[PDB]
Formats: C-alpha cells, structure tokens, sequence
C-alpha cells in the first residue's frame, strides 16, 4: 500500500526488448505512497487539486506527493528463443524510495 | 511447452534456484563472456543449487523430434562460453584437470560412482551418486555436455587426434562418458524419471 | 508544452488550506509533464509491461514508468489577511522543477 | 463586493514586475520578526521600481466613509508594525535621523520641493503627479509617511511635537508639512477620485 518493492513473474517477451523468448522472468519495480513527510507545498498543491482552483496544464496532472521510485538496480538473464542466454542490466530494481 | 522449459520455469518459482541460475546466466552471456567467471558461477550452481532443481534443469527429457527442446537442453550449460573455442586433446584436458586440486578431487569422484560393473548399467555405487559426480564435473577443466540436440549423448570438449602412441588411453577417458553403460543409463532413467513426474 | 516544467496559476489563498484566512489572490506556481525523455531502461521495460497488462495491480497506486516532474526549488507566499496583517507562509511555491 | 483597495492590491498581483516587488516587501515586512532594515530596504525598492500608477493605485486607494475594513488594509499597506519604530520620537529628532544619510536628505528635499503649497487652495509648487511620486518617495526611509486612520484620508510621519520645548514652532511645521498640506491632500484626492471612476 505504502511506497515498496513490489516482484512478479512476467513473459520476457512483454519487457520490450528486442530477443524474443518463452521464458517467465522475476522481474521488480516500486510502488506505493509517499504520504508522510507531507511538504508545505505538497499540502497546499493537493488542497487546490481538491478545491478544483487548478485548472489542468497540457499532460500529465501534476502529483502532490514524492513518487515510489527505484534506488538501485540488477541485470536479468534469459534464454532466447534460439536458446542463447542473454542479459539486460539494471533492468529490475531492487530498492525503492519516496524520491 | 517443453519439459525443459518447465523444469527451467521450476527454478525461476524457486527464490534461491532462480538466483543461482541468473547469476551463472548473467556470468555466461553475450560474445564478450570472460570464462572464468562463467566455470565458476557453473560451479557454484550445481554446488548450491538443490539436486531435484539442477537434476531437472539439465537431465530433462525431449520428444523424438522436438528440436528447440534439445537446443535448449544442449545450451543450458552456456557451452559457448564455458568450453574452449578450441577443443584439445582429451588427456591434456585431464592433465590440466589433475593440476587443480578442486578438480581432481571432481574427476576421482566421477571415476568411482560412475564406473560401470556390467552391461546393465550397474554402477560401482549407485545411479544418484554417479549424477551427482557428474554433474560435479560442470564448471571445471573437464565440463562434460550434450552433443546433439537430437539425442541424449554426452562427452567432454576434446578430441584424441594428435595423441600418437598414446591413442588408447585417450579413446579409454572418451569412453568414460560415450561408451559407459552406468552413466548413460543413469541419465536416461532420471530422464525418464522426470517425464513420468510431469505425466 | 506537456513536458515537465514549471506552471503558474493565479488562485485563492482561500483554497490553499493555509488556515490563515485571507481575501487575496496569488500566483502560485508547481511542476507538471511528461519525464519520458529522462527513462532508464528498468523503466522502458516497466512501460512496456504495463503497455502490455502483464502485471497484476499492486495495493495501492500504480507503479509510475518515468521520474516524476517535482520542484527543484521552493519561494514564500506574501499575502494580507482578512485582518488586514501581512502573513508569509515559506517553501509553498515552485520556482524550478525537475524530471526527478 | 470586493473594496477597491482589495482590487488594487491584486492589480499588482495581475502584473509581473508589480507582484513581484509587492511580494517581496510583504515577505521583508511580515512577522513579529521583521528585520525592520530589509523591510525598508524592500520598501524602497518597491516604490522605486514598480510603476507610478501600480505603486499608487496599492497605496492611494479608495476607501467608502464606514468602511472600515478597506481604511485598516489601506493603513497596513507598508506593513508599519514593521517599518515603523513603536516609540514615535520627537519629529525634529527624527528628521536629524534622515539628514546623517544621503538618501533620505534627498528624497526629503524633493517631498519638500514639489509638496510645497504655492498658494492657499493647495496649488502644488510644480504639479499633483511630482509631488505623489516625491511623497511615495520617503516610504522606506527614516522620514516614512502614512495613513493614521481606518475612518478618513489623513497622513503623518510617525513621531510627535510633544517634548519639543523651545522648538515648539519648528516641530509642527514639519510635522505640519505631511499632517495639513493642502497640495499634498488635494494631490492624494484626486488621485482617490480617479482610482474609483477606473472602476465603476
Ligand atoms: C482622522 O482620524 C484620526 C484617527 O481618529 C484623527 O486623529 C486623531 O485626532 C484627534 C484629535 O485631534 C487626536 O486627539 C489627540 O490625542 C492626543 C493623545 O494622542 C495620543 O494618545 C492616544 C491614546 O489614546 C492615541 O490614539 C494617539 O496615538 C497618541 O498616542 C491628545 O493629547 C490630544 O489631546 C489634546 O487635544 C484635546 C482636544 O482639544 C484636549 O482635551 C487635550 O487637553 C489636549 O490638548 C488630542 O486629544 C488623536 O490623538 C488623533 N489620533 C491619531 C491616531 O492621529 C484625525 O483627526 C482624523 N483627521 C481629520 C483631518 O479629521
Ligand atoms: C548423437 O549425435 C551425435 C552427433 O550428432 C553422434 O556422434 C552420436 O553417436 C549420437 N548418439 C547416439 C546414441 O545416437
């Protein structure tokens, strides 16, 4: 629920890289809030967004909180599809923060 | 999918299994591989990883006709990188072998869990035990491997041309793993083993 | 410009949840837009399995595939308030902002 | 049903260059803090900086007779619980503070200069427009003027004639040349008048 390492089995083939393969990788990422050290700025931005006082800008809204983001990353490995073992770094992370 | 996938898969779902293969995988890959470090991350696999985990992943069965299976059977190893791109001659590979005590220690083993006592495929000790020598010999100067990806053989990266008078001794430690009844039908019975299993 | 970058709006001290009542409007500034210029391979990959619905939703929010836009730096908001006295509440505005 | 202070307040805000100078004189100027220095100094540089007709319409804003919201936010423009001493001193004194620095000698002299009734009626001794500027000119210094009440448009220096002894004289006059000047209350209406008729 919090800001965490989250891990799953998922196809190699849905990484968007390239070597096609039949394997299942472990693969993690972070996820979560980052509502704790809650900034004056933070408070006041999810007030307006809450009151409706900003009107949305061009793209993405912007977040009133710091984002679960990775710190530190580890290579995944994998046999391809002509069975030649392949390695992609610092694909999965492997510690998150409140960045 | 193919049984070698599964048994492959089996080790990814297994926390400690999947990062002793990654770790020998990452070790082992791409056309830069330092060999080296490849021997010794095969080493410590088979070394840490639990026998029915290394058993499946590398003795697994394959339809008659099912050639990614056996390719992928065949690369499980990283042969590419972990064998020389030149094979030498078979009894220089033991010398080397004799030379490291870790391997020597490997080869005796081989030689005794896996000695054949008739043509039944009786082993001098049991059919676990001569797995589990040879396997032990993975990562080391002397890494037995599949040799086709049509069938079950095995054998060393190494030939005995340019052995002179020393031919038969040389076609003697081939036959060790070509020629040897214990050994093959070692494989071939936890190879089916593990086909029943999944059955 | 959908890309990261600093944004300004004028809006009601009223709505800032300030406590301090004033009748005063003020600019207040914060950073929104697109990091993806800025994407690590972990997060390409990360992009491409939610492209792809491989992953099953975690608790709480969705994963995000890219830094996020956020300030770099921060200035005080100045206003009266309804008793006519002049407040300053510090660090409330952007000034810059960053794919972070 | 905003009062027209509140409006010319934020006609500044409206205003890049304006917002900017007004939002840094507030925060000099904010607090039980308050180094009253930089207040000054921010003060100074408003008036100096922003333009005449943004720095007046905040200032010289209109305020109906019971409206006293409108005169407390007109009297606390320049935030005087910062800028200004609590003890008001003699107003001789004071001037004595503004004449040991260069800067407030002069824009002294020029309040002096275009401030000065040339008649009765108020005529100013060169034009209304010159003596405003001169008047927001002192803003910031020792010599800093402004509104004393919620209810009417008067004006004053912050000290006082009492305690003046044998100067009596010489203190009302100068105390007199912000209190009741009738170029500088004529300059000050009209320029009242003009910001309400911007906005009706
Ligand atoms: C705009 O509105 C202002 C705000 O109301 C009016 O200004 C006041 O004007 C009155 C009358 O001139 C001033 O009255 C004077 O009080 C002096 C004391 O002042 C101090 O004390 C009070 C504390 O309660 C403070 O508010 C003030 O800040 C000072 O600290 C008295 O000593 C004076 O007394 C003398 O006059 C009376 C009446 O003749 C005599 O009975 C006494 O014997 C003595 O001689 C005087 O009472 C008041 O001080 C002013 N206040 C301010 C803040 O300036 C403006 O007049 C009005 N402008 C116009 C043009 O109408
Ligand atoms: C398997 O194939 C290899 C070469 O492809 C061949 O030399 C070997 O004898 C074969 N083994 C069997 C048991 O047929």
């Amino acid at each position: 629920p919090g800001c965490r390492l989250r891990s799953q089995l998922v196809p190699v083939r849905a990484l968007g890289l390239g070597h096609r393969s039949d394997e299942l990788v472990r693969f993690r990422f972070c996820s979560g809030s980052c509502r704790r050290a809650r900034s004056p700025h933070d408070l006041s931005l999810a007030s307006l967004l809450g009151a409706g006082a900003l009107r949305p800008p061009p793209g993405s809204r912007p977040v009133s909180q710091p984002c679960c983001r990775p710190t530190r990353y580890e290579a995944v490995s994998f046999m391809d599809v002509n069975s030649t073992w392949r390695t992609v770094d610092r694909l999965s992370a492997t510690a998150c923060g409140c960045l | 999918s193919d049984l070698c996938l599964k048994f492959a898969m089996l080790c990814t779902l297994n926390d400690k299994c999947d990062r002793l293969r990654k770790a020998y995988g990452e070790a082992c890959s791409g056309p830069h591989c330092q060999r080296h470090v490849c021997l010794r991350q095969l080493l410590t696999f088979f070394e840490k990883a639990a026998e029915p985990h290394a058993q499946g992943l590398l003795l697994c069965p394959c339809a008659p006709n099912d050639r990614g299976c056996g390719e992928r059977r065949r690369n499980t190893i990283a042969p590419n990188c972990a064998l020389p791109p030149v094979a030498p001659n078979c009894l220089e590979l033991r010398r080397l072998c004799f030379s490291d005590p870790l391997c020597r220690s490997r080869l005796v083993d081989f030689q005794t869990h896996c000695h054949p006592m008739d043509i039944l495929g009786t082993c001098a000790t049991e059919q676990s035990r001569c797995l589990r020598a040879y396997l032990g010999l993975i990562g080391t100067a002397m890494t037995p491997n599949f040799v086709s990806n049509v069938n079950t053989s095995v054998a060393l990266s190494c030939t005995c041309r340019g052995s002179g008078n020393l031919q038969e001794e040389c076609e003697m430690l081939e036959g060790f793993f070509s020629h040897n009844p214990c050994l093959t039908e070692a494989i071939a019975a936890k190879m089916r083993f593990h086909s029943q299993l999944f059955s």
